């Protein structure tokens, strides 16, 4: 919706395309949607600029954002957007930086400009701003009830944001989502995709593979674990798929060329071989 | 006829005839940005800007060759590309007015002849060149002309060189158009290296082969990061067609590259294994549990795992978009866990000291994080760079060992988050490092104390 | 020869070498090869030899002049001349606006004249702002044209944190240079590098030394 | 006025003062008109008139 | 009243023609009002010379106002918000969020509300009698919201 | 040389400088910057360069022969 206000020239000229806040458990595709966005807007997620707030854990690292004071020794942010002045900003994991470091955003998110050491007004009325974070996820496990679900979630989530986030920096994001935590339908179509994406990495390897559904079902029942989302999936993947193959191509190179099929019997993965 | 410029600047256009320049492949955009500015009636003074080694002087290259091959609208059909170092125009201007009058000769010859675009190749060298304790610059004399349309100018200079030198001069960077010379993708740049493949061949004397160049342009895409694209895969073709050439001249025929010819040089400048795997290679990456039990003891499931996530880079199956491993080693003390990484380090290096070791027991401050990334701009240090930056930037295959996690202020592993997800770091100068060929190895003994002092 | 100012601002490494002086390179025979393949390049063909101090990086431009005088290098050398070329040499005596810069285009005329020279630039790392900053145009601009073309057959030695602070704040010319790795030698390198070293300090010295005294 | 007044109680929030009627405008009138200009062009001039039934906003179409 | 009181001439010479800190909560017009004044004066909000106090969060970046120390690379430069006042003496002076900069920062303004003069790091001084300073906050929302009862 | 007849008004000097190269150079030599008056040329507003834009078309339509519209200044 925020992409077709731009387009459509109905945004504000005054305000940047968007800023948002992606808030939820963690292993939620909320960073991975940041670059899907980047990828379906210019191509590659490379195009993407990301800024990884956890390098800012003390107040004086801002000075990376706009550069040093005039004088003193040698702004990378303020480069990158006024060299491509449409572009996708990622500040990712905002919650571990300084909490007084986004006292420099407030006037990009209300004005959309920024303000250079060197004394140069850098517009961001053209960039989309997300903001990835995990607050409460810690405190949703601290919390036990000594005593005898999504919206109460939701509404911790945005309490904990509250508590962490001054409250004139809340009130100029324009959306604040909460991230629903993976269903094991969902779970499955990962899996799909993540399977896809390693079949045609490899293929091109000269390596063919081919997933029954069996043997991503047996794959996605291993790697659920709720409160880690879709990470634990990936290990999954590389202790059943990865680690044989790698064993087959290692010991005489015998997958080269060929056709590896993967299916769970119902008690353990099997690797038959075959020819195209 | 223009005979101060003749003997100061090179004629690129006599040059093209010639025909020693290199083929430009594929630009056309940016060839028609250069000819939409060059018709332009007041500024008609195109700046290419981009990376270094991206093709900027080739694209002034290749409008020398479209005007000597008539591929250029008629208003340009007659036209001299003269390219101008700024270093022979201030060379020999001992005296008092000798510079100002040598460039005020060149622009009027260039005035009066009017077929002539000059290029001043490295343009950020034109602020300040040839100024004194009282002599007027190159920018400050050639500013009237270059806003009235009488020199045809074109530029080149790298984007910080560009906002270094010649955004300071706010009344130069008007006169001047940026062409923005992005890197070319991929398979623009396989098209370059077939374009370019002919003029390699006649130096080494030997078959360049298509599977060759994708190989140089994925390997080096993938495993070079300091360089961007054109350059580096020229440069990786360039050297490993040299490599065959001085192995085979010194004691059939035709001698071809190939896909191990170049994974053997990218091997050379990285330390990464990507020549393919022989069979004392494979025997010994087998036999990895064996050797490691040589100084572990026990600590089965740790050796196991550590075997197949090394097993698992060499044979390729890693995503190339994360680290080898990360692996947390946890339990009491005096188990193995340090001599484990040693063992690693040793079984890939041959040395306990190829690790990279980082006592994160002296991390018990949070702002100690300077270290690893080093201080912002403007601190005490900061020309320093961090040191595991540094250390990982100077050898990209290295085991990481991060020592005591427990010890460390727990902020302070908010840095490694970026490493363990995309494998990257940002050095407070900017510069991005890739830990993508690392393995990263944590090692604690949390609650092991707590299994002892328990007590039912 | 027909390069009267270069022969003036330089040392002939290689005619040093004919004459024997030159102390003996032992062993480094990979980067001695890294070296060749460098200069035997189309284009960027300028090798830089990185490491830490008195690793023996200026001992391998050494090691390559005695190859070049033993003609044991391909025939696209056999005749070369290697001249180490001081910067502070080049920049000495030039007060007056355009004198350096002058003086290194004439020195670079008489390279791509001859074309038979290597060029040695010990200590590379003074190339980037020498020839001073009021107007003037420093050596690195000047000499970033020639060294990407191939009219320049350039060595450059460096240490690494001179390499990280100086050159690669100019990547522009970080471009141009290939980074040789000058590894630190092993004991029993450094065991065959001494052995081969003992006559020249016995000479010297007018004493033995004994192998143990080596280990 | 009464496509107004729901906007006016739809972005009401004390505690933030002015801003959310923002996100207001921007979700109700902004997100609509956006669909209908891209979906075919459909809106260029013409008229367009906003109102509110009690159920939810209606977006009608007419010549000047 | 106070942009009135100066235009009838009865403000007194030594001073600025105003200067207000605008305080309470967020997303009140109190930054708007500023830009509605600088437009009502000017014709633009443009005209508005806007400083971001939220960038001089770390001691040292005052050298952005009036110049870099004696002796540093930039110190015959001179400030950057001295020279767009000695451009433009007749301006409205906005300092958003005052409260986020560093504590230093208000010792040099102390002086612009004294005397109406800022000495630049040059030693030349620039004399905003004719301006307006608009200082705006919204300090105590954070302990607004934790008032419970 | 020219500190005395542009303080006698010898000459009728009219000179063009940008802000910055104004206060780096000439203000220095505080005794220079006394002998000139500054007449600051403020950007033209928007209505103010379709005027000029409208003013100069002819020019640029005689140079690169095509038709130049008014909505396309605008
Ligand atoms: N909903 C999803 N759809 C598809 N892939 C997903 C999804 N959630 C996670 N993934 C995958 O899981 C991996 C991690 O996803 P991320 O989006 O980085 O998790 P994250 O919570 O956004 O990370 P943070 O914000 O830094 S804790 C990637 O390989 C994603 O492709
Ligand atoms: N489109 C292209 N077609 C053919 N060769 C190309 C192309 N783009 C780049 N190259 C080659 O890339 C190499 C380096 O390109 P250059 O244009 O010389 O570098 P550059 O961009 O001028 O870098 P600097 O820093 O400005 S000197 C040369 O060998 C060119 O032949
Ligand atoms: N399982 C083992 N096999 C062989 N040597 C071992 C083993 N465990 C400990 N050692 C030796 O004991 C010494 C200490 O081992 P460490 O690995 O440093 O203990 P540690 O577990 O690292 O202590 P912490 O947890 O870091 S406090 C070294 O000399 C090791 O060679
Ligand atoms: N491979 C080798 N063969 C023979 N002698 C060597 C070798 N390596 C080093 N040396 C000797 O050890 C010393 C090394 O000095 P250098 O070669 O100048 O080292 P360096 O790294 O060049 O130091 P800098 O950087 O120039 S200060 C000299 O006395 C060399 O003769
Ligand atoms: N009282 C008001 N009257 C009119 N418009 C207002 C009012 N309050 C807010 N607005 C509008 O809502 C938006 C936000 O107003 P601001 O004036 O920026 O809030 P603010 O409180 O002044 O900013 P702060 O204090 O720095 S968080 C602008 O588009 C204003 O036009
Ligand atoms: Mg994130
Ligand atoms: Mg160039
Ligand atoms: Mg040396
Ligand atoms: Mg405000």
């Amino acid at each position: 919706k925020a992409v077709r206000r731009a387009r459509a020239g109905l945004k504000d000229p005054k305000r940047p395309i968007g800023s948002f806040i992606f808030l939820g458990p963690t292993g939620v595709g909320k960073t991975e949607l940041a670059r899907a966005l980047a990828e379906s807007m210019f191509g590659d997620d490379d195009a993407m600029i990301r800024v990884d707030m956890s390098e800012f854990m003390e107040k004086h690292a801002v000075s990376r954002l706009v550069g040093a004071p005039p004088g003193y020794v040698g702004g990378q942010l303020t480069e990158k957007v006024r060299r491509k002045p449409y572009s996708v900003i990622l500040f990712d994991e905002i919650e571990k930086a300084h909490p007084d470091v986004f006292n420099i955003l407030l006037q990009v998110l209300d004005d959309g400009h920024l303000t250079d050491t060197k004394g140069r007004t850098v517009d961001f009325r053209n960039t989309i701003i997300i903001m990835t974070s995990n607050v409460g996820a810690q405190e949703l496990q601290d919390q036990r009830f000594a005593g005898f679900d999504y919206e109460t979630i939701r509404k911790t989530m945005l309490k904990e944001l509250k508590n962490s986030f001054r409250p004139e920096f809340l009130n100029r994001v324009d959306d604040i989502i909460v991230f629903h935590k993976l269903t094991k339908e969902e779970l499955k179509e990962i899996v799909t995709m993540m399977v896809n994406k390693l079949t045609n990495r490899l293929s091109e390897q000269n390596i063919n593979i081919i997933v029954t559904d069996k043997a991503k079902d047996k794959i996605a029942e291993e790697g659920y674990d709720p409160e880690y989302g879709a990470r634990p999936l990936i290990r999954a993947i590389q202790k059943t798929i990865e680690d044989n193959l790698s064993e087959l191509i290692l010991d005489g190179n015998q997958i080269e060329g060929k056709k590896v099929t993967v299916d769970h019997d119902g008690k353990e993965f099997k690797y038959d071989i075959a020819e195209q | 006829n223009t005979p101060t410029l003749d003997s100061l600047a090179r004629d690129l256009t006599v040059i093209a005839k010639d025909g020693t320049l290199d083929p430009v492949i594929g630009r056309d955009k940016e060839i028609t940005r250069v000819i939409e500015v060059l018709s332009r009636r007041t500024k008609n003074n195109p700046v290419l800007i981009g990376e270094p080694g991206v093709g900027k002087t080739a694209i002034a290259e290749g409008l020398a060759q479209a005007i000597v091959n008539n591929e250029v609208p008629e208003t340009l059909k007659d036209k001299r590309v003269m390219s101008l170092d700024m270093g022979t125009v201030v060379a020999g201007t001992k005296y008092r007015g000798e510079f100002e009058e040598r460039l005020k000769k060149v622009m009027e010859e260039i005035q009066q002849a009017g077929n002539v675009i000059l290029f001043i190749d490295e343009l950020h060298t034109l602020v300040g060149a040839g100024g004194a304790e009282g002599a007027i610059d190159a920018s400050n004399i050639l500013k009237p002309a270059l806003a009235r349309g009488e020199l045809q100018c074109i530029g080149a200079t790298t984007l910080d060189e560009y906002r270094k030198n010649i955004e300071k001069d706010a009344a130069l960077e008007r006169r001047f158009q940026p062409v923005q010379v992005d890197e070319p993708s991929v398979v623009d740049t396989v098209a370059i290296l077939k374009g370019l493949r002919d003029r390699y061949e006649a130096h080494h004397r030997i078959n360049i082969s298509d599977e060759a160049i994708e190989a140089a342009v994925k390997l080096s895409n993938r495993y070079v990061s300091d360089r961007f694209l054109p350059d580096k895969a020229i440069d990786l073709i360039d050297e490993a067609s040299s490599k065959v050439r001085l192995k085979s001249h010194t004691t059939g025929m035709s001698t071809s590259l190939s896909e191990e010819d170049i994974a053997e040089v990218i091997a050379g400048w990285t330390g990464i294994p990507l020549t393919k795997i022989n069979e004392t290679e494979s025997e010994k990456l087998l036999s990895l549990e064996d050797t490691l039990h040589e100084r572990v003891i026990g600590q089965k499931d740790a050796v196991n795992s550590i075997s197949k996530a090394v097993r698992r880079a060499r044979a390729g199956l890693k995503d190339p978009k994360r680290p080898i491993g990360s692996f947390i080693f946890l339990g009491p003390t005096g188990v193995g866990k340090t001599e484990l990484a040693r063992a690693l380090a040793e079984s890939m290096f041959g040395d306990d000291d190829a690790m990279i070791r980082v006592d994160m027991s002296e991390f018990m401050e949070k702002h100690a994080v300077s270290r690893l990334v080093g201080a912002p701009p403007g601190y005490v240090g900061h020309d320093d760079g961090g040191q595991l930056t540094e250390k990982v930037r100077r050898k990209p295959y290295s085991v990481i060992l991060f020592d005591e996690i427990e010890k460390a202020h727990p902020d302070v592993f908010n840095i490694l988050l970026q490493v363990l997800d995309d494998g990257h770091l940002t050095d407070t100068k900017g510069r991005t490092v890739d830990f993508r060929n690392t393995i990263i190895i944590m090692t604690s003994n949390v609650g092991a104390q707590e299994l002892q002092d328990q007590r039912f | 020869n027909n390069t009267p100012t270069l022969d003036s601002l330089a040392r002939d490494l290689t005619v040093i070498a004919k004459d024997g002086t030159l102390d003996p390179v032992i062993g480094r025979d990979k980067e001695i090869t890294r070296v060749i393949e460098v200069l035997s390049r189309r284009t960027k063909n300028n090798p830089v030899l990185i490491g830490e101090p008195g690793v023996g990086k200026t001992a391998i431009a050494e090691g390559l002049a005695q190859a070049i005088v033993n003609n044991e290098v391909p025939e696209t050398l056999k005749d070369k001349r290697v001249m180490s070329l001081d910067m502070g040499t080049v920049v000495a005596g030039t007060k007056y606006r355009g004198e350096f810069e002058e003086r290194l285009k004439k020195v670079m005329e008489e390279i791509q004249q001859a074309g038979n020279v290597i060029l040695f630039i010990d200590e590379l790392h003074t190339l980037v702002g020498a020839g001073g900053a009021e107007g003037a145009i420093d050596a690195s601009n000047i000499l970033k044209p020639a060294l990407a073309r191939g009219e320049l057959q350039c060595i450059g030695a460096t240490t690494l944190d001179e390499y990280r602070k100086n050159i690669e704040k100019d990547a522009a010319l970080e471009r141009r240079f290939q980074p040789v790795q000058v590894d630190e030698p092993s004991v029993v390198d450094t065991v065959a590098i001494l052995k081969g070293l003992r006559d020249r300090y016995e000479a010297h010295h007018r004493i033995n030394i004994s192998d143990e005294a080596i280990e």
